[PDB]
Order: structure tokens, then C-alpha cells, then sequence
């Protein structure tokens, strides 16, 4: 009972799994070998003499970034075929990942996910982590959704995307892999959390005050997002929320399932002890329209739903007071078909302290998974890049060369066009 | 002889080897008056803060 399976694909998937499974290891007390010196059931198992194997698949067509966990300390933690690798990288090619070289590794991925689901006595969700900006994260990741939605139909599939940033790309064919991979995260995904790298850069710049953060520091905060997300699945609290209730009291009409993340007790030790990080101040920094983890301003969008996950020494009287002061402000606005728009959930477990990383010791936390119509702009910015490139048929010989017909470019743009059209239609 | 001097009972009486170990037996969770026994229990739930 109470198991969730994380499914990492793409190189950013392995690295985000190195931080997330790290945090799950501390948050139940597992040593680096896999031994505690049953809250752990969602993430780890019990293999006899205290062994604790994680419930993950690390999936990549390029062996290099999955080899560093196979050669570091945690070959002995992860089961050695739960780290499925390949030979050639998909190489920023959605065609290569989805049609050509992803169709030989997809057998080992589905076989291992099946074995990781047979030892479950009631499974809540599939927390798939990926990055839609490249090759195997856009390709094989999409195909894995096609196979998962047909063998596990009733199963909910959460998905933490890493959607392309506006001015920062680190890839020039990235607009092609983003637009062409919308259909996996529109019809075969029940929760689509949209993250991008720049918003984590800004949070690290002004809140944590690391001026020059690395991707490993970006994986700090996204690890804190899933810990507060699966907080009620593992430790007791005043109000509990499971992944069935995230996708019920937050998700409107079924195509609109695109949510945004905002953790906000982000602070480091030079600031931390000078201020009261109580319930009122951490939730005002949560609704602040510069701490969104999307580079997507909510001040031109309407909040359709919000999910506050307070986590620590938080009293429910202060939660109901904090939702009052955020409801009385005009800069925060809601759709008319929403008298109640908050699913508050409290976990008694304090936020896990970060020795040697970037955060500090805080007694309470908050994370928002909020669906708004502001998210109709993270795809409009990528429309302009797609239409500019596909006007001159740029970069499309690489796609058509492995068996990706030129047709799919047009109705992937058209599918995102109906996605945009669906978003201002709700906000009328 | 192997018989007794007056009772004609075998006095050697042997000991054939048990071919199996006849081991690992039984004993059940059941304890006499048909309830269950007191093995140590578990919790199998979320952490009780
Ligand atoms: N959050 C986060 N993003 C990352 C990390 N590493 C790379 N990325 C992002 O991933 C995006 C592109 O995906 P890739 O890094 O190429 O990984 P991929 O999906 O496997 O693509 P291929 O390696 O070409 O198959 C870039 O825009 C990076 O910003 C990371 O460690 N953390
Ligand atoms: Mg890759």
C-alpha cells in the first residue's frame, strides 16, 4: 500500500533523480548503502536485512549521465537494471527518440516498470520526470507515455516537465522538440507541471542569493517540490492530500491539466534567522508573481485553482487566516466558476534540512500547484519560434531522415493552437 | 540370541535411522482454545507524529 513509481527520462531526468531520490533517502533515514541504522513505502522497499531499494527507472539513450550514478556511491543503492541505458543518444531529435532508437530500449523500460508495479499493493501515481527540450526526453519519453496509457489505463500519470525557457535555450532545435511533444503531455498525461530553468535561476539569485548557480542547485528546489507533493502520502498531518485529490480539486475540464509550481520558504542561513518564516509570510511569498517556477506572470491570468501544501509546525487556524488575506487582494484574481479554490494540506513533518547544499533550517514550508489561464503564454512564446523556423523548413531534414513525415509538424502546431484556444475560452 | 532369557522380548530393539529428517514440523499460529498467538506486531502505515 501507498507506493509511487518515479520514471526519469532524458539527461535532466537522471540528474533530477539524483536529487529527488537523495531527499527521499534522508527523509526516511536510509544510509547511502540502502540500510536504515513504514513511511518509506512510497519510495523504497524492504529486501530482507534492512535493504531499501528505490522505486525508479533511470532511462537514457546516452550512457554517460547514467554511468556517473553507476560508478559513484549509489550503484549499491539502486538495483543495477533499474538504470536502463542505451548506445547512441537521440541527439536533440524528437524523431530519433520516438520512432527510431527509442523503440529498442522501450522494451526494457516497460518490463522493469511492470516488475516495479507487481510488488505494489495499491499504487497511487507515476511521477514521470523529463525535459522537453531535446532528444530522449522529448522522444522516448513521449513513447513511454503511449505505452503507459494503454497498459495502465486507470493509473494517474503525473509529469514534471522542464519546458523551454524564453531567452535561455542551450539548444537551437529546441522549439521543434517542444511543440512536437505536446500531445504526450496533453492527451496521455493527467497532471502537467510546467517548470523552466530561468525561474529557478531567479529564485536562486534573489532568495538563496547564490549569484552563480549550477544545474545541481536547480535540482535542489525541484526536489523540495516533490517532497511537499508526496508529504501526505508518507507522514501524518491535519489535512492529507493524495495524488487522486491533486487531480480532482485542482484540475478543471480534462484538457486543462497544466499546473505551475511555487515553493516559497526559499531562504538561506544569512537571512533565515532574522525573519519570522510563519504561515502568513511564507504564503505571501508563495503567491508573489515573481516566485513562480515558470517565468509566467500570473498577473495577466486567472487562478482557476490552487493547492497550498503547508509542511511543518503549521496550525490550521493560521492556514485559514492566510487564505483570507490572499483572497482580499485585487492583484490576485480568480475565474468566476470558482467560489472555493484552495485545497489546503498540512504535513506535520518539518522541512528536511540541507547540510552543505543551499537552503537553511526552516520550521515550516509551503508549495503551490496552481492551475491558471496565465499558462497560455508559455506556449505562445514557443509558437513564434516554431513558425519562424518552419517557415523556411529549417532543420526538418534531420527529422524526416529517420521516418518522421513532414505532416506531423503542422498538426503538432495545430494541436497547440487548439490548446491555446481552449485556454482563453475558459476565462470568459 | 537377541531375545530375553525368559520373556522372549527383543532386548537389542535397534534404532533404524530416520530416512528423512522429519523436521521443520508444525505448531501453527493457533494456540489451544482456537484464537491467535502473540507474535510481535507491526504498524504498516504513515509515520505517527
Ligand atoms: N533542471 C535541470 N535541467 C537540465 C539539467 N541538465 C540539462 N537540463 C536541461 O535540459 C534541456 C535539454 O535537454 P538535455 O539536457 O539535452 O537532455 P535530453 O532530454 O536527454 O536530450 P538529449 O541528451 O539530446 O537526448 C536544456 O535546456 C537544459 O536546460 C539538469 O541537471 N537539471
Ligand atoms: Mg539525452
Amino acid at each position: 500500500m501507498r507506493e509511487v513509481i518515479s520514471i526519469h527520462v532524458g539527461q535532466a531526468g537522471i540528474q533530477i533523480g539524483n536529487a529527488c531520490w537523495e531527499l527521499f533517502c534522508l527523509e526516511h533515514g536510509i544510509q547511502p548503502d540502502g540500510q536504515m541504522p513504514d513511511a518509506f513505502n512510497t519510495f523504497f522497499s524492504e529486501t530482507g536485512a534492512g535493504k531499501h531499494v528505490p522505486r525508479c527507472v533511470f532511462l537514457d539513450l546516452e550512457p554517460t549521465v547514467v554511468d556517473e550514478v553507476r560508478t559513484g556511491t549509489y550503484r549499491h543503492l539502486f538495483h543495477p537494471e533499474q538504470l536502463i541505458s542505451g548506445k547512441e543518444d537521440a541527439a536533440n531529435n524528437f524523431a530519433r527518440g520516438h520512432y527510431t532508437i527509442g523503440k529498442e530500449i522501450v522494451d526494457l523500460s516497460l518490463d522493469r516498470i511492470r516488475k516495479l508495479a507487481d510488488n505494489c499493493t495499491g499504487l497511487q501515481g507515476f511521477l514521470m520526470f523529463n525535459a522537453v527540450g531535446g532528444g530522449t526526453g522529448s522522444g522516448l519519453g513521449c513513447l513511454l507515455l503511449e505505452r503507459l496509457s494503454v497498459d495502465y489505463g486507470k493509473k494517474s500519470k503525473l509529469n514534471f516537465c522542464s519546458w523551454p525557457s524564453p531567452q535561455v535555450s542551450t539548444a537551437v532545435v529546441e522549439p521543434y522538440n517542444s511543440v512536437l511533444s505536446t500531445h504526450s503531455l496533453l492527451e496521455h498525461t493527467d497532471v502537467a507541471v510546467m517548470l523552466d530553468n530561468e525561474a529557478i535561476y531567479d529564485i536562486c539569485r534573489r532568495n538563496l542569493d547564490i549569484e552563480r548557480p549550477t544545474y545541481t542547485n536547480l535540482n535542489r528546489l525541484i526536489a523540495q517540490v516533490i517532497s511537499s507533493l508526496t508529504a501526505s502520502l508518507r507522514f501524518d498531518g491535519a489535512l492529507n492530500v493524495d495524488v487522486t485529490e491533486f487531480q480532482t480539486n485542482l484540475v478543471p475540464y480534462p484538457r486543462i491539466h497544466f499546473m505551475l509550481s511555487s515553493y516559497a520558504p526559499i531562504i538561506s542561513a544569512e537571512k533565515a534567522y532574522h525573519e519570522q518564516l510563519s504561515v502568513a509570510e511564507i504564503t505571501n511569498s508563495a503567491f508573489e508573481p515573481a516566485s513562480m517556477m515558470a517565468k509566467c506572470d500570473p498577473r495577466h491570468g486567472k487562478y482557476m485553482a490552487c493547492c497550498l501544501m503547508y509542511r511543518g509546525d503549521v496550525v490550521p487556524k493560521d492556514v485559514n487566516a492566510a487564505v483570507a488575506t490572499i483572497k482580499t487582494k485585487r492583484t490576485i484574481q480568480f475565474v468566476d466558476w470558482c467560489p472555493t479554490g484552495f485545497k489546503c494540506g498540512i504535513n506535520y513533518q518539518p522541512p528536511t534540512v540541507v547540510p552543505g547544499g543551499d537552503l537553511a533550517k526552516v520550521m515550516r514550508a509551503v508549495c503551490m500547484i496552481s492551475n491558471s489561464t496565465a499558462i497560455a503564454e508559455v506556449f505562445s512564446r514557443m509558437d513564434h519560434k516554431f513558425d519562424l523556423m518552419y517557415a523556411k523548413r529549417a532543420f526538418v531534414h534531420w527529422y524526416v531522415g529517420e521516418g518522421m513525415e513532414e505532416g506531423e509538424f503542422s498538426e503538432a502546431r495545430e494541436d497547440l493552437a487548439a490548446l491555446e484556444k481552449d485556454y482563453e475560452e475558459v476565462g470568459i | 540370541t537377541s531375545l530375553h532369557m525368559s520373556k522372549l522380548v527383543p532386548v537389542t530393539d535397534l534404532s533404524p535411522r530416520p530416512s528423512f529428517r522429519y523436521h521443520a514440523d508444525t505448531g501453527s499460529l493457533d494456540a489451544t482454545l482456537l484464537p491467535v498467538d502473540a507474535v510481535p506486531q507491526e504498524r504498516i502505515g504513515r509515520r505517527l507524529i
